RNA sequence: GCCAGCAUCAGUUUUGGUGGCAGGAUAAAUCCAUAGGAAUGUAGCUUGCCUCGGUAAGUAUUAUAGCCUGUGG
RNA sequence: GAACUGGCGAUGCGGGAUGAACCGAACGUAGAGUUAAGGUGCCGGAAUACACGCUCAUCAGACACCACAAAAGGUGUUAGU
RNA sequence: GCAGUCAAGCGUUCAUAGCGACAUUGCUUUUUGAUUCUUCGAUGUCGGCUCUUCCUAUCAUACCGAAGCAGAAUUCGGUAA
RNA sequence: UUUGCUCCACACAAUAUAGAUGGAUACGAAUAAGGCGUCCUUGUGGCGUCGCUGAACCAUAGCAGGCUAGCAACGGUGCACUUGGCGGAAAGGCCUUGGGUGCUUGCUGGCGAAUUGCAAUGUCAUUUUGCGUGGGGAUAAAUCAUUUGUAUACGACUUAGA
């Protein structure tokens, strides 16, 4: 209907300070910093006090207005990992062949290496992105964990990890083998 | 309104910037679009490449040659669509097409020299914000234009061998300001701003 | 249609030796001229009564003005567009200064959203709302708020010449 | 695209190459390369002039080369003057390597090895105006037919009412470049050596 | 360590905001947006500046940086009062804006003899300014 | 004879300004008096936060802003 | 294949790109002016006029005769009951 | 000829994994009819041979969804000429 | 083969002008943002300010810009010498020193302009070529014919030849 003006409030936690000119954002904090571009979007960010920021949209058509409640959540998800940090646990799974995952380094590089997947002689190699670290958690049989600041390199690095292990030409349902994103959380415990 | 006219395509709209320069033309207005690789268009990048896609299949059967030549080269392109709007196949045509040059990136006999814009044909005033748009830059690449990176180097350059033209034209004009208030309260300068000036 | 003028048209049903003093029918009209009007008139009576441009006659045809034009009012309006198919009723609301926009603006709106024309719309009734809140559709209620304010972003300026020297701007 | 901006030849010229720049060697006064030869008197200032001139600009060096033609059995005498792209590091190194090698020889083994994989290029053996049947691979028509076997029947359809580019017709076979590749190398020979 | 978020310094349309007009009668004249009908429509008024009370289109009017206190609705006498209290026009002709306008009406109102003077005087000036552009 | 320039007129048009009048609800309004009215309620006041108070939150009919609705001129 | 009339054939002219027949309008040779039907980003004479809305189409859409598309579906968006 | 929409039923059980009655909306011009506009001062009638090229309503090959896909084998479907 | 040719000059003839008639007057990036000045921790920093169209800015007075005299200034700008640099994307241009010398409307003068007869573009640009005087420079190929066969219908190709 062409809403006249929207707003939300990005709650700034302490630590952290989020400079913004144009629609470049810069998440400075305890765990590191994070930056992002939004030139594509059209919103007016407005300081009220260190603790608070009001990201508006004047005269928005309905599709413009959903892009206002995402922005917020985008600027929150650079605050969050910058303080509490993200941790994307992955469990392996297998009816028979034991999946063996390792980390090599060829030229720099940081490759997850993923072997003997359904007793393939293949090797699957995921490129570990920057920001993010890979732990093979003891105490937990089988649990690769990806742990960064961002969310929106982690959940991907993981996602790829999960998606390089797709079964071909079988019925999904019998062959449930693969690596999967069971856990999602933060570096800091309690919260 | 001048003998020549150096437009800088950037932030343009083939399409519109398109005309104006064909119109002009037919009215004796030697023009010289530059830069271009940074043209622009309505529509999400994808298309257009779809759009492009065709004016490509359209051939000549029986001899792929002698048929509709699909240039790539931002330049050429702009051109074309310019053109289309200038009746060539006559003389007045042609006598038109000459008047117009075109390059992607500001070479020399122009990097000098000033350039201008064409408001009525600026993205940034035609469109409405939110609508996706293009960049003949990509486009040309993508349908094969060997040279976009060789321009995009000679750009990094001259965006300087400019600036440093600048921070020098500007520390000048400024003294002329701190040596232009000593003499003006002068007598000459009060009568003046009565007539104006 | 064009630009309108409210109109008061007070027809009859021609007098007879039989029924002298034949009851007088008022109708507020939203038309272009007194030729319209006397037209737009008879069309509606040949739907409620048994008369026509013949068995009739138009007594008066008085332009009416807004009282407070100046005065920004909130016109609810009711409307019977036909469609392509059946016919539908409506209750649109239109914030405007006087009747004679409330009907103009409306017709443009009933055009754009529903592809109707002047042909196919009956403006059943128009009614200055007195109090807010009786106002019920968000695209008005948007504007009846505490000390209202907004910018006019991306200001584009309008030039005559062909060329220009600056490369603009859209500050405001 | 590349654009050649320099040519810096040597002081001396072997007379093989000179002869390339003539159609009539015997009738000429044989002037080629005597005012450029001067230019090399001037230390050679006018000469670092161009080599420094390359260094300054230019993304791509190419050595000019020619063949020892008369050191071989052929009846030629006129050498083949080619262009060579260098492939070392830095622009200055590349012109610097050349500067050292003006009028200097370069034997296969600076270039080729055992067990490399080379790409050879030639104008293919020419044959003349060859029939469609052999130039193309087209089937011979049957013994029966009038007016001639060795043809394509339908040259093309009713419409697209023009003989198409993509049919088969008699003309030049052979004498084409052709860049066939992967021509393992089996031996690096040395004259030299009984 | 504090946030800092540039600003984004716009001129609002609201009760008061005062507007040069550019079309059309008014043109070149200051008015006060009183009510505010919708996004593009507003009810304008400027008794002091020779301007009627009118529902205009927020394209045909331009937002000045000035504004003032004005209550909602208020009729033409009441606007005229708030007007010399804040004293509108005296802030307006103080800006560069109104001066640039009054400068150019002046240049348009120049006479063939005056235009000859301004070249004589500019010649005076070039000289003296070219002066210190040499010593300093 | 050939080619034009201006002037004042004719015929046909075209493009502007500017005033005098006649209508309309003897325009409607605004403006002045005279009655009713409300809230997106200004001031005062009261209550609770809160950096010595301004946010709110009420209340409330012109008061240290004005607004609407009618009668009369 | 019939009815009423108007066309074309026997008819150019401006317009529908183009086309007997549709829309304008029917012709001596020329000069001014006004329009019709159509139009006014550029081919092209004429507003990249003004005003309010709807629409983003990884096969958008674009104007009577006319050179096509339906049933049926869509938490794509807009008004509605 | 090739496709849709609703869904009585089939499919152990369950309308729609795969089918699908009674109904109904389409497309196509590789069937054949209908028509008689072009050609009767002639456009060389069938089929095979030969040889380009185009269409996609995809048999195979590439990559994926779906299954009444456990594997093997097979069915429906996508982007694809 | 008629003492040709090349470069810079100027003289005269021509021959054109898709069209000089003061000056194409140089940041870059974003436009839901930037410019310009200024302070500072040199940062997406603070403070001030401008736009709201080049209607700007530069040049611009002298017989189509004449001959002349001074005053104030040590500047402006033409023309030709030369020091040193920058630039190759089509560089074919841009800046800068040190002079040689004009004109100076920065302020003040004095002569001349008429009859081009009341307007008539009232001709001052820059294209390419040709013919001679005069200041430096240079001193060749190709084709046929003949010949070869890595070539070839013929032309073409490829070699050979004081």
């Amino acid at each position: 209907m062409k809403y006249i003006q929207t707003e939300q409030q990005i709650e700034v936690p302490e630590g952290v300070t989020v400079s913004i000119k144009s629609r470049i954002v810069k998440v400075v904090g305890p765990r590191g910093t994070l930056t992002k571009n939004l030139k594509h979007i059209d919103v007016t960010f407005t300081k009220v006090n260190n603790q608070l920021i009001k990201v508006a949209v004047h005269n928005g058509g309905r599709k413009h207005v959903a892009a206002l409640r995402t922005v917020k959540s985008l600027v929150d998800n650079m605050i969050t990992g910058v303080t509490k940090g993200y941790k994307y646990k992955m469990r392996y799974v297998y009816a028979h062949f034991p999946i063996n995952v390792n980390i090599v380094e060829k030229d720099g590089a940081k490759f997850i290496e993923v072997r003997n997947f359904l007793g393939d002689k293949k090797i699957r190699n995921v490129p570990v992105r920057d920001g993010v670290t890979i732990e093979f958690s003891t105490n937990v049989k089988d649990e690769i964990v990806l742990s960064g600041n961002s969310v929106e390199d982690v959940s991907q690095n993981a996602a790829d990890l999960q998606q390089i292990c797709r079964v071909r030409n079988k019925d999904i349902r019998k062959f449930l083998d693969g690596i999967y994103v069971s856990h999602k959380g933060f570096i800091t415990e309690d919260l | 309104v001048e003998p020549v006219v150096v437009i800088d395509g950037k932030g343009h709209l083939v399409g519109r910037l398109a005309s104006v320069v064909a119109k002009q033309l037919l009215n004796g207005q030697k023009i010289v679009v530059v830069r271009a690789e940074e043209l622009n268009i309505s529509g999400e990048f994808f298309r257009n490449k779809l759009k492009y896609h065709d004016f490509l299949r359209k051939a000549t059967a029986f001899n792929k040659t002698r048929g509709p030549f699909h240039f790539r080269a931002p330049s050429r392109i702009f051109y074309k669509a310019l053109r289309g709007m200038v009746s060539h196949k006559t003389a007045r045509g042609k006598a038109a097409l000459e008047r117009l040059k075109v390059f992607e990136g500001i070479p020399p006999p122009y990097d000098k020299k000033k350039r201008v814009v064409v408001p009525q044909a600026l993205r940034v005033l035609r469109l409405k914000p939110g609508r996706k748009y293009t960049t003949l830059g990509k486009l040309s690449t993508s349908v094969g234009w060997k040279y976009e990176d060789v321009v995009a180097k000679l750009e990094a350059k001259r965006k300087v061998s400019s600036a440093e033209y600048y921070a020098k034209k500007r520390a000048f004009t400024k003294k002329v300001a701190s040596a232009n208030a000593t003499a003006a309260e002068s007598d000459v300068a009060k009568q003046l701003a009565a007539l104006g000036y | 249609m064009a630009h309108f003028k409210e109109y008061q048209v007070i027809g009859r049903r021609l007098p007879t030796e039989s029924v002298p003093e034949p009851k007088l029918f008022r109708m507020r009209i939203f038309a272009s001229n007194e030729v319209i009007a006397k037209s737009r008139y008879w069309y509606f009576l040949q739907k409620l009564h048994k008369v026509k441009k013949a068995s009739g006659e138009i007594v008066s045809i008085n332009q009416i003005n807004e009282a407070h034009p100046t005065k920004v009012k909130n016109f609810g309006v009711w409307v019977r567009y036909d469609s392509r198919s059946g016919t539908h009723n409506m209750y649109k609301e239109i914030r405007d200064v006087s009747r004679v926009a409330a009907v103009e603006t409306l017709y443009q709106d009933m055009a754009a959203r529903h592809r109707a024309r002047f042909r196919s719309i009956h403006i059943l009734k128009v009614a200055e709302i007195e109090k807010t809140a009786d106002v019920k559709r968000q695209y008005v209620k948007q504007f009846l708020t505490k000390d209202l304010k907004f910018p006019l972003p991306h200001r584009v300026q309008k030039s005559t010449k062909t060329f220009s020297y600056k490369r603009p701007s859209t500050f405001y | 695209g590349l654009r050649s901006l320099t040519t810096v030849w040597a002081e001396h010229l072997s007379d093989e190459v000179k002869r390339r720049f003539y159609k009539n060697w015997y009738k000429s006064k044989k002037k080629a390369f005597t005012k450029y030869s001067a230019k090399y008197a001037q230390d050679g200032a006018g000469i670092e002039r161009e080599l420094a001139r390359i260094k300054k600009y230019a993304s791509v060096v190419r050595v000019l080369v020619h063949t020892q033609i008369r050191k071989t059995p052929l009846a030629q005498k006129k050498a083949h003057l080619a262009e060579i792209q260098l492939n070392g590091g830095s622009i200055s190194e590349k012109v610097d390597w050349a500067r050292e090698h003006f009028e200097k020889t370069v034997a296969v083994d600076s270039v080729f090895e055992q067990n490399e994989m080379i790409d050879a290029i030639a104008v293919t053996k020419g044959h003349g105006f060859e029939g469609v049947t052999h130039r193309w691979g087209t089937k011979k028509l049957p013994r029966k037919t009038h007016r001639g076997l060795r043809k394509v029947a339908c040259i093309g359809a009713w419409h697209p009412a023009h003989v198409m580019w993509s049919v088969a017709r008699a003309g030049q076979r052979g004498y084409h470049s052709r860049t066939s590749i992967n021509h393992k190398i089996y031996r690096v020979g040395k004259g030299d050596d009984e | 360590t504090d946030s800092i978020v540039k600003a984004s310094n716009w001129r609002l349309v609201e009760v008061g905001r005062v507007v040069l007009i550019k079309k059309g009668q008014s043109a070149g004249k200051l008015a006060a947006i009183v009510e505010i009908i919708d996004q593009k429509k507003v009810l304008i008024d400027g008794p002091k500046a020779g301007v009627p009370r009118q529902a205009i289109n927020l394209g045909q009017v331009v937002l000045t940086p000035l504004t003032f206190a004005l209550p909602r609705g208020a009729r033409t006498a009441t606007v005229s009062k708030k007007w010399a209290a804040a004293a509108v026009c005296e802030k307006w002709a103080a800006s560069s804006w109104a001066k640039k306008i009054a400068q150019r009406e002046r240049r348009a109102a120049l006479t063939d003899f005056e235009r000859f003077q301004v070249m004589v005087l500019r010649k005076q000036k070039r000289y003296t300014v070219k002066k210190a552009l040499a010593k300093a």
